């Protein structure tokens, strides 16, 4: 009825769909070995929503898990997030394609998706209403960019009818592999945004930035970035198997989100924003993140939401809580800045609030926002874009590689025109 | 006071097949543009062209009657002057040179009666039957060279080899050739058919005749009972620079002869240039071919022709503006 089928590719979509289910394992409470042990009817109903079934309290979770180099694919069978899931579903390739978006998509990339597809055809005619197709995934590397945008059009001409989202990892100049890749950023958002729904914006200019200033973590490793977007990845999926006055699905987040007729990139906000088992934090009191979900640094994209003028404001609450002073604290913002939200929507989604609280959290909160401030996280792409570009520099690796050179043209200037389309003001 | 003519081929049944492109235009009368397909640093290609201007210059659709008419035919009315005169044939092998020389290539002989030998020959013998210059009652004879690995031999005798002296005039004679006695122009031919038969020549698939060695016929035009020498015309077919792809089956004897070919291009590239500055040393001594050549450039009554040769195609651009960069350079001389 309400099916999810997931996918995911490349290194940081595994990266980080190990991340993603050690939180929600937890938050619901689930077992690692394959079992269940928790004990209310609220973390019990749903369990069809990612999950399959079998006797015993056990079952697959179904999740398409895939990268061509075979690296990646043992470093995420190791520990109890190993053995958890389909051993049928080790979908690997053969030679891995060294951050070539081209190998990825055209050469090699277009070869093994018949063993992807095939895997989507048979966990589409046992469910019985499929609700979606999650993808996670970085922007601007190599088959998580190029096999992962590429399955989208596979499934997209042949399941029309379904609502994708992605969880949309941009790239940043500060932590880097394959220094330069403006090129496989941009190819990677056009056939992204003519294909997609909605896409949560996750840069790593933004969580960096937080860890150098606010967490104290100068020099941190992916996975310490890994922890801090899979807390946001329960945060957002929480409308899911947790039901409350704003019943959410994600057709229903689709068409309460989306205003302008193209996607736009969302930029979530945050709780009180500390690492792991970190003390030295008051009590998660619900007016003092009212502050922390409009703050001008909490964001996870790098933005500016001083200026940018608000379109949708739904922020996701979990904790049991007083629904007295939600709605109360709320209207201390639009009542006092009429530019920060502007005039659209009457009557716009303020809050959800959800009773069951995170792993180590009481009361947090997940805001997610979508507003023009994300114009600066497409004018930083394409002026690092337009410097590679205008001069043709590393354009020999894609050329010999069965790909075009106006291609780039078009995925230039699609970029520019999101820019100008966000001058409605 | 050198005319030089340039004469592109055409293109061949085989590099048809091998789908190769032209580029070599001939526009005008006297000009040429060499079409050079070049790429940026950007793999962005782009195309160069490159002018030159020459005294005149030839189609592919020219026949040897053509190139004979503007080459060697105003040089008769020298050689009954007392002067004498000469033509070359320079160009990269392959680049029909002797072709235009030698004569139409008819598969497995020579149709001699083409060729810049046998229409001079003829043309000598109109004018020498004319009121103006039959009084003077000369005595054409012919001869025949051939300068092969460095040395002279001939070709009207079976194998003389041949020695290079000097007169005390500083005068190159080549001792002893053979010089026969012509009577007409029927007698003309039979030399040419003779000495083109004896010539030494490589036997391949591609090119079944090509040239191994500098052949030189000379018309010497004496008076009757006197033993001087009152013109000569030195025709000179050259063999060609050949470093390109040669590279098929070539043994020790193969590439014996064909590093001598170039070394004695070299020399002959030398002594152009070495004209063009003043005052130096002419290295006319350092290959053989280049002290036959001695008259030809430093003569006082001298008159050549040099006919450069191209071949068309996109995989000779190479040599192509190496020969037309020579033969611009043989334009641009003031002996004296
Ligand atoms: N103007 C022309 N028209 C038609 N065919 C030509 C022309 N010039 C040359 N050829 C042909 O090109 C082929 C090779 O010509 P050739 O005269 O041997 O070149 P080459 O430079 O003299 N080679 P080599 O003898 O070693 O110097 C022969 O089949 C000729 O008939
Ligand atoms: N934040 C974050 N970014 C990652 C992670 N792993 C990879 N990336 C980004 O992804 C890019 C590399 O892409 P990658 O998946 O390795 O290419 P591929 O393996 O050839 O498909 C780098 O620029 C990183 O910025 C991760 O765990 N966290
Ligand atoms: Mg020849």
């Amino acid at each position: 009825m309400r099916e999810i089928v997931h996918i995911q590719a490349g290194q940081c979509g595994n990266q980080i769909g190990a991340k993603f289910w050690e939180v929600i394992s937890d938050e619901h409470g689930i077992d690692p070995t394959g079992s269940y042990h928790g004990d209310s009817d609220l973390q019990l109903e749903r369990i069809n929503v990612y999950y399959n079934e079998a006797t015993g309290n056990k079952y697959v979770p179904r999740a398409i898990l895939v990268d061509l180099e075979p690296g990646t694919m043992d470093s995420v069978r190791s520990g109890p997030f190993g053995q958890i899931f389909r051993p049928d579903n080790f979908v690997f390739g053969q030679s891995g394609a060294g951050n070539n978006w081209a190998k990825g998509h055209y050469t090699e990339g277009a070869e093994l998706v018949d063993s992807v597809l095939d895997v989507v055809r048979k966990e589409s005619e046992s469910c019985d209403c499929l609700q979606g197709f999650q993808l996670t995934h970085s922007l601007g590397g190599g088959t998580g960019s190029g096999m992962g945008t590429l399955l989208i059009s596979k499934i997209r001409e042949e399941y029309p009818d379904r609502i994708m989202n992605t969880f949309s990892v941009m790239p940043s100049p500060k932590v880097s592999d394959t220094v330069v890749e403006p090129y496989n950023a941009t190819l990677s958002v056009h056939q992204l945004v003519e294909n997609t729904d909605e896409t949560y914006c996750i840069d790593n200019e933004a969580l960096y930035d937080i860890c150098f200033r606010t967490l104290k973590l100068t020099t941190p490793t992916y996975g310490d970035l890994n922890h801090l977007v899979s807390a946001t990845m329960s945060g957002v999926t929480t409308c899911l198997r947790f039901p409350g006055q704003l019943n959410a699905d994600l057709r229903k987040l689709a068409v309460n989100m989306v205003p302008f007729p193209r996607l736009h990139f969302f930029m979530p906000g945050f709780a009180p924003l500390t690492s792991r088992g970190s003390q030295q934090y008051r009590a998660l009191t619900v007016p003092e993140l009212t502050q922390q979900m409009f703050d001008s640094k909490n964001m996870m994209a790098a933005c500016d939401p001083r200026h940018g003028r608000y379109l949708t404001v739904a922020a996701i609450f979990r904790g049991r809580m007083s629904m007295k002073e939600v709605d109360e604290q709320m209207l201390n913002v639009q009542n006092k800045n009429s530019s920060y939200f502007v005039e659209w929507i009457p009557n716009n989604v303020k809050t959800a609030v959800c009773d069951i609280p995170p792993r180590g959290l009481k009361m947090s909160a997940t805001f997610i926002g979508n507003s023009t401030a994300i114009q600066e996280l497409f004018k930083r792409i394409s002026e690092q874009f337009t410097a590679m570009f205008r001069r043709k520099a590393f354009l020999h690796w894609y050329t010999g590689e069965g790909m075009d050179e106006m291609e780039f043209t078009e995925a230039e200037s699609n970029m520019n025109d999101l820019v100008s389309e966000y001058q409605q003001y | 006071s050198i005319t030089v003519c340039v004469r592109k081929r055409p293109i061949s049944r085989k590099e048809v097949n091998r789908k190769e492109i032209d580029v070599i235009s001939v526009p005008r009368k006297d000009m040429l543009i060499v079409h050079e397909p070049r790429s940026k640093v950007d793999l962005t290609k782009f195309l160069e062209n490159h002018k030159f201007r020459f005294d005149y210059a030839f189609n592919d659709t020219c026949d040897n009657a053509m190139v004979y008419k503007y080459t060697a035919k105003p040089l008769v009315k020298t050689i009954f002057e007392g002067g004498m005169a000469t033509c070359f044939a320079y160009g990269q092998t392959g680049s029909g040179k002797t072709h235009t020389m030698g004569g139409e290539f008819n598969g497995k002989v020579q149709d001699c009666k083409n060729g810049i030998y046998a229409m001079a020959a003829k043309d000598v013998f109109v004018t020498l039957n004319m009121p103006r210059y039959r009084a003077m009652n000369l005595v054409v004879s012919a001869s025949f060279f051939e300068i092969y690995s460095g040395k002279v031999f001939d070709l009207l005798s079976d194998k003389q080899k041949l020695r290079v002296l000097e007169d005390g005039k500083q005068q190159v004679q080549v001792v002893g050739l053979t010089e026969k006695v012509v009577d007409g122009v029927e007698e003309v031919l039979k030399l040419i058919q003779h000495g083109n038969a004896a010539r030494t020549s490589g036997q391949t698939s591609a090119n079944s005749n090509s040239s191994r060695s500098h052949a030189v016929f000379q018309i010497v035009l004496r008076p009757q009972g006197s033993t001087k020498i009152h013109g000569k015309f030195s025709f000179i077919d050259l063999a060609g620079n050949e470093r390109g792809v040669d590279t098929s089956s070539a043994d020790r004897q193969t590439r014996m002869e064909g590093a001598e070919i170039n070394k004695s291009l070299l020399a002959l590239k030398e002594c152009i240039r070495a004209l063009g500055k003043q005052s130096a040393h002419l290295p006319f001594r350092v290959s053989k071919l280049t002290q036959v050549l001695r008259d030809s450039f430093i003569g006082e009554k001298s008159k050549t022709c040099m006919i450069a040769m191209i071949s068309p195609g996109l995989s000779s651009c190479e040599h192509t503006l190496n020969t037309l960069r020579y033969a611009d350079r043989v334009k641009e001389l003031v002996v004296k």
